[PDB]
């Protein structure tokens, strides 16, 4: 029931960011 | 451009083990992060696990920690989730793909999978 | 659903060691003998190593007695096979099957094993 | 070249037997 | 001359694991057959596994093959026993002792091995 | 009463792998989390990995994070440490340990791992 | 740079670590 | 119930032979 992100669904808690989530997991 | 052929499903009791592949083509397999999801009729799809280009960093759903393993071989340009210990909550049908895409909506036909209870 | 996935070959040097590995998935694991077959190419398959459900057995060809040792581990569905003081004669492709179903033919992609000198 | 086992191909010799052999060895056959 | 030194036993649950060690001195310890031997009170010992003075060969008491395995260090002259999925039947004291010389009654301290149901 | 026998390690150029193995008896091994340490001459000890005693949850030191892999054995009573893409900075000696006890001082004598430039 | 860390296994604790959540999942008898 | 190597106490089955035993448990 969280948000997740909207590109490969992966859950985000509170300590999530955008930018650390797009670095880590997708291509710049 | 892209194309991933799933396999490896197949119905298992309580408590066995199944490999999960992934066959890649049409794009720069090395490049992208992969992820395995599933998704049973009638509920939400569940990303299962994921792991970076490299190899380096490897996410997983809470409910398969310690259960399931996912790894790639970037020479073979292949995916595999390796599933023991499986549960009847795990019954579903198993899709694999580039993480960068997934809301492209282009899927393979995945793999199915039944866990009898 | 009979996936069998072999590892652990390589490059040897005559006299020296190598441990294989199989993981099984896809069928009750504890209930079968398992088997470590070779073909050499050019050759015939044959069983150099076998092993009960339960590891109250073992099966050795003559000509790896006392040089080869399988055991199995039911809890990782694994089966292992030590290699000690190789021979030239023992360069091939290793495979790993449950002992009822080779009368059928599926094998898994197998390990190469090569012994020089 | 020995007769062998026709599931298995585990030689057999003057002692095997195919009772003993399928009950050590094999499970659903 | 012959010093055995056994260490490793305790209390552990059915199903459980335990390793046994043995540290040998005294004598040319790669030049002897080893083994484990088991005494429980008013029993009859049991040899219950041996491997040969190079470690090529092992021989294991039938109600003990596929859950024991005894293993040799002839660089540190050391005797190891990992013994799986015990049983109350498995309780006693654990003896090392190079086979040669079991008959002259020499015998280090042992270990003693309780498995609770 | 608690033993650590570890091995695996030795000379390597940077980029090639290693795999270190600690047997340990003396206690119940599964009922523990192990931790591999490593201690170079002059350093601060750090902890390079570790593994619940279920083998569910692992970590990693950041600097080995996609490098190396800890994994257990419960069956041999055994820990290992697979290190690939060996850098120089990852030269010391390595031990094994249960994460309980590291503060009682009881140490195996640990394996050395030497990576050249 | 030096961190404080468990003084039982020395595992690093950041800002997150808490004693209750690490002895949980990481020791035994302590 | 069975007679035993009288040295080491290894059980003897109908195939096995003193010399054999003695050859691969008792020599060097
Ligand atoms: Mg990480
Ligand atoms: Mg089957
Ligand atoms: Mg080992
Ligand atoms: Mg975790
Ligand atoms: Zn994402
Ligand atoms: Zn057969
Ligand atoms: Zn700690
Ligand atoms: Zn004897």
């Amino acid at each position: 029931d969280v948000y997740k992100c909207e590109i490969c669904k992966m859950p985000f808690s509170v300590y999530s960011t955008l930018e650390k989530h797009m670095k880590k997991w997708h291509s710049d | 451009r892209v194309q991933l052929v799933e396999s490896g499903g197949g119905l298992v009791q309580a408590g066995g083990s199944l490999r999960l592949s992934c066959a890649a083509s049409g794009f720069i397999f090395d490049s992208y992060a992969m992820g395995w999801y599933r998704q049973a009729p009638g509920k939400e799809m569940e990303l299962v696990a994921a792991i970076t280009s490299s190899g380096s960093s490897t996410y997983y759903a809470d409910s398969v920690k310690g259960r399931f393993t996912i790894s790639r071989d970037n020479a073979k340009n292949t995916v595999y989730l390796q599933m023991n210990s499986l549960k009847p909550e795990d019954t579903a049908v198993y899709y694999c793909a580039a993480l960068d895409y997934v809301i492209d909506g282009y899927w393979g036909q995945g793999t199915q999978v039944t866990v009898s209870s």
